[PDB]
């Protein structure tokens, strides 16, 4: 519901430049009766990096919710009006000049004034007529990252993951060894970490798992894209959530690249142990105890109750595994339910799920079922044998009218 | 007892359909002895008489028909599912009240036998 927990100041501190303000706008989203509040000391805070139409309509939901200086705003409009005339000027110049880099550097300047303006279709358009100018492969790349980031202002994920994509696979898979183990520019870090919320973002966990544990430390912390301990959140939530025992040791656990992630996010890394470990209740309960945070996240909240239900799921096929028969009470103990909500959920998982069981609710044990496979095998072909016989009377019977020629006109 | 003797002596073996079969099975379901029909409902047909001309499809229909009602009366749904399918699945370019309210009765056969609404061929 409620958490002063999250230290807004710092994670507002975390990014910078427009971004804060769409993630301090999730914030206003999820506050039940801390609104007002919150939506104050983001005002307080983050009252610079030049907001207009997002100051105003900050302003009327609080007045309306619990005259100012219109002259300096109208006035600040009217200069942006004449800064990007000038600028358009500038471009024509630039054009009659036929100059590659000016007009490319115009076209950026116009694409983010439009973006502190709140412009999205005319840098859109600005964007899709200067991609037609490309040289060198190093325009290329900053091009692509131009786009990528207009996009994932945007919201259009599918095309961040394809020309992702191929922007990777363009030049020779990333120039084969990676000249001399990558450059000083992180610049496949930030392709990694696009990718990752992109197939994030499109319901694909495990891609964006794969894919989220080869960003490196070096790249220190991209504004634009996710900050680190996010990376780390995300990393370790989907891994948790999609890879099974032997994938998140080998990747997670005992990869010497993630660690360093995780020190910045000590639950995370506490959870993903004690999931290993075959420690649930601890688990669990730190998993309950940072959901409440996590729900205040821009790009992870619409994941978060998928996500945790998968992980639970997990733990459970985890717990019965080594197994045979197994008393309820311990397991309901473990998992810090009461012996009634366990067998409603071992029901709902036996029914369909991977765990192959039996419940005895005399005494609450939970037994494993062993199949047998000789009259399993009997059953099956014995039905396909009667289903056979049942469809070849069937198509007598049908080759007997098509040749007597017996139709309903 | 006439159309039971008056099969056997026209049809050529047990397993020719003649358009008797029909008018005994409508005769043995409007009155409820649902008995004499069993020895020639339990045989598969797998010809057809032509009679000389005639035959249309209405006796086809009426046979596939009233065959899986005398099934259903009796509680062999195995069987009465399997006759409103033949029923269905006759040819057809027109719209008659006997594969309609056998559609209809094939679904209520298949969810009481089955638990779910059987795929027409």
């Amino acid at each position: 519901v409620e958490n002063p927990s999250l230290d807004l100041e710092q994670y507002a501190a975390s990014y910078s430049g427009l971004m804060r303000i769409e993630r301090l706008q999730f914030i206003a989203d999820h506050c039940p009766t801390l609104r007002v509040e919150a939506l104050k000391m983001a005002l307080s805070f983050v009252q610079r990096t030049f907001n207009v139409d997002m100051y105003e309509e900050i302003h009327r939901k609080l007045s309306e919710a619990t005259a100012l200086d219109t002259a300096w705003v109208e006035a600040t409009r009217k200069k942006a009006l004449l800064k990007l005339e000038k600028l358009d000027t500038d471009l024509k110049n630039y054009k009659g000049n036929s100059i590659k880099e000016s007009i490319r550097r115009g076209h950026d300047d116009l694409g983010d004034h439009y973006l502190d303006c709140g412009d999205l279709s005319n840098a859109l358009k600005c964007y899709s007529r200067a991609r037609d100018y490309c040289t060198s492969a190093k325009h290329v790349i900053n091009m692509c990252l131009n786009v990528i980031k207009v996009s994932v202002y945007l919201q259009n994920w599918s095309h961040v993951l394809s020309y992702v994509s191929k922007a990777e696979s363009t030049p020779e898979i990333a120039e084969q060894r990676g000249e001399r183990d990558s450059q000083t520019q992180a610049i496949l870090t930030k392709l990694k970490c696009a990718a990752g919320l992109a197939e994030l973002a499109a319901r694909k966990y495990k891609q964006a798992a794969k894919c989220l544990l080869l960003a490196s430390f070096d790249h220190c912390d991209f504004p634009e894209l996710l900050s680190p301990s996010n990376v780390a959140i995300y990393g370790g939530l989907c891994a948790l959530a999609t890879f099974d025992r032997q994938e998140l040791q080998r990747n997670v656990i005992s990869s010497s690249s993630f660690k360093l992630f995780l020190e910045l996010e000590p639950q995370v890394r506490d959870i993903i142990f004690k999931f290993y470990e075959s420690k649930y209740a601890s688990c669990l309960k730190m998993l309950d105890e940072m959901k409440d945070n996590l729900l205040l996240d821009m790009y992870l909240a619409p994941h978060v109750r998928t996500l945790y239900t998968q992980i639970r799921n997990r733990a459970l096929i985890q717990y019965f595994s080594p197994y045979v028969s197994a008393d309820m009470h311990r397991m309901a103990a473990a998992f810090n339910t009461t012996v009634a909500a366990l067998e409603d959920e071992l029901t709902q998982l036996i029914l369909e799920g991977l765990i192959s069981a039996r419940v005895d609710s005399h005494s609450k044990i939970l037994y494993a079922r062993d199949v047998d496979q000789r009259s399993t095998t009997f059953e099956k072909s014995l039905l396909m044998g009667k289903e056979f016989q049942r469809r070849a009377k069937a198509m007598m019977l049908r080759a007997a009218v098509l040749r007597n020629q017996i139709h309903v006109k | 007892g006439i159309l039971k003797q008056a099969i056997d002596k026209m049809q050529m073996n047990t397993n020719q359909l003649t358009s008797i079969h029909a008018d005994l099975c409508q005769l043995c379901l409007l009155a409820k002895c649902f008995k004499p029909a069993l020895p020639y409902l339990d045989v598969d047909m797998m010809d057809i008489c032509k009679e000389n001309g005639a035959y249309d499809a209405k006796h086809f229909l009426c046979y596939y028909y009233y065959g899986g009602m005398i099934y259903t009366g009796l509680k062999n749904f195995e069987r009465a599912l399997y006759f409103y399918e033949q029923a269905i699945t006759t040819p057809a370019m027109a719209v008659s009240h006997i594969m309609l309210e056998s559609y209809k009765k094939y679904i209520l056969v298949s969810l009481i036998l089955l638990g779910k609404v059987q795929q027409l061929p």
